[PDB]
């Protein structure tokens, strides 16, 4: 979940 | 749905495509033939501060930044899809025909009453050395605003999500075109805040390349945005601070  | 953290209001509205009746009136307003197939008009995602001011992403205003109607297809088309009414307008920008793809460089709709944030431009950029580290995502929301499959050559889609940490939270607006056998286009607006600050960063990309120039990547990523990515190219790229009103 750490999207960029 | 609703999420607070201190003046922080996050609200997220999932809701049905917009119907027949409303879609036709709406695209006579923007002055477009029709809306994408799946249009969430009612669905939302909004950052709001207590003093008022803020920001949020709807189809809506992500629908008013595309090129509407000119009258050019008529030449272009042997038949069209749907007619619409020719746009009043225009800008001193060059005319260019309209194209069914629904691309937008929409950026967000800031919020207030009378407060509100001003948009200045930055050298900074939102850094990555931030992004990449793990903290827990106290909240996390994705939101779809409107898909278009382009009469199954493709697809358009724009979505909006959020990862919110302990300090500090993170959002990025997609854009993504895939025109099969032909195109991949990409437009990100990205969203940076930590808690100390006074201000947003917000830094926008837009990405394409033919497809012709992908033939070298595995076909299977052509569907995958996060993946096809760091292939396509940047035209165009602004960053712009946010400045939280006094
Ligand atoms: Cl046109
Ligand atoms: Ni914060």
């Amino acid at each position: 979940l750490y999207f960029q | 749905g609703h999420m607070a953290s201190g003046p922080w209001k996050l609200t997220a509205s999932k809701t049905h495509i917009m119907k027949s009746a409303d879609v036709e009136k709406l695209a006579d307003e923007l002055h477009m033939p029709s809306l994408p197939e799946m249009m969430f008009g009612d669905n939302v995602l909004r950052i709001q501060h207590g003093s008022g001011f803020g920001i949020e992403f709807n189809a809506t205003d992500a629908l008013r930044c595309v090129n509407n109607y000119q009258g050019m297809l008529k030449v272009a088309c042997a038949e069209e899809w749907q007619e619409s009414r020719t746009e009043g307008e225009h800008s001193k920008e060059v005319i260019k025909p309209y194209d069914w793809t629904y691309t937008t460089d929409y950026k967000g709709t800031l919020l207030g009453e009378s407060l509100k944030l001003k948009v200045v431009p930055t050298t900074d950029h939102i850094d990555t050395e931030k992004l990449k580290a793990r903290e827990q995502i106290k909240f996390f929301e994705e939101v779809l605003l409107f898909e278009d499959e382009l009469h199954d050559h493709g697809v358009s889609s724009l979505s909006v999500k959020i990862r919110v940490m302990p300090s500090s939270f993170f959002l990025l607006l997609r854009f993504f075109l895939r025109i099969d056998g032909v195109l991949i286009r990409m437009n990100d607006t990205r969203l940076y805040h930590e808690a100390d600050k006074t201000y947003m960063l917000r830094e926008y990309t837009s990405r394409e390349s033919k497809i012709s120039s992908l033939m070298h990547v595995p076909p299977s990523l052509f569907t995958e945005p996060n993946e096809i990515s760091q292939y396509l190219p940047i035209k165009e790229a602004v960053c712009e601070k946010l400045i939280f009103p006094e």
